[PDB]
């Protein structure tokens, strides 16, 4: 597991990681994925180990496809470390810009309510929901209805990145 | 106790945290 100096330097420059951190992530990545290419089955295995009695299939697939930047069916280390940099160390706006890319499942530039529900449902399917009374049931649908309406300031049934980014930010 | 972050489910932050944690597991 030896990363070429030019590659390390370039990946350091492109991320929030130091050169030392990049090389440490590479050693660990190659230890767990000796070929240097993480496939979708291996990615889902990670989440099944977290949540062995949920169903991570949907969430893993959605996130894998965003992480697989060149859409060759594999997460290579350059994709791994750049995805980890943004999701773990980005500013709030950068993290939400990444989340926008995840939620905009048809890549048409807007989040529609069906897309928001698909992600939220994928999350609950994996991790579970909070136990409530049958009459305050924590359903993704009612949660999404609330949040989506709050975010859709112009009520056109679709969320821009600007509308999405302002969702939890205080004014 | 509700998982502290799941209050952000649908806002983007929960998906980001779960994505990051899966990557981290994939490198450890
Ligand atoms: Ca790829
Ligand atoms: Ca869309
Ligand atoms: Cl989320
Ligand atoms: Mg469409
Ligand atoms: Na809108």
């Amino acid at each position: 597991s030896k990363l070429k100096p030019e590659v390390v330097e370039e990946l350091t420059r492109k991320t929030y990681f130091t050169e030392k951190e990049v090389q440490q992530w590479y050693k660990g990545f190659i230890k767990d994925c000796p070929s240097g290419q993480l496939d979708a089955a291996g990615f889902q295995k990670i989440y099944k180990q977290f949540f062995p009695f949920g169903d991570p299939t949907k969430f893993a697939t959605f996130v894998f496809n965003v992480f697989d930047e060149n859409k060759d069916g594999r997460i290579e280390f350059s994709e791994f470390i750049q995805a980890l940099s943004v999701t773990s160390r980005g500013t709030l706006d950068e993290k939400l810009r990444w989340a926008f890319k995840l939620y905009d499942l048809d890549n048409d530039g807007y989040i529609t309510r069906n897309e928001m529900l698909d992600i939220v449902d994928a999350i609950y399917q994996m991790v579970g929901n909070t136990v409530e009374l049958p009459e305050e049931e924590n359903t993704p649908e009612k949660r999404v209805d609330r949040i989506f309406a709050m975010m859709d300031k112009n009520a056109d049934g679709k969320l821009t990145l600007q509308e999405f980014q302002e969702g939890s930010k205080a004014d | 106790s509700v998982p502290r972050f799941i209050k952000y489910t649908g806002y983007g932050n929960a998906a980001g945290l779960l994505a990051a944690r899966g990557l981290m597991a994939g490198g450890r």
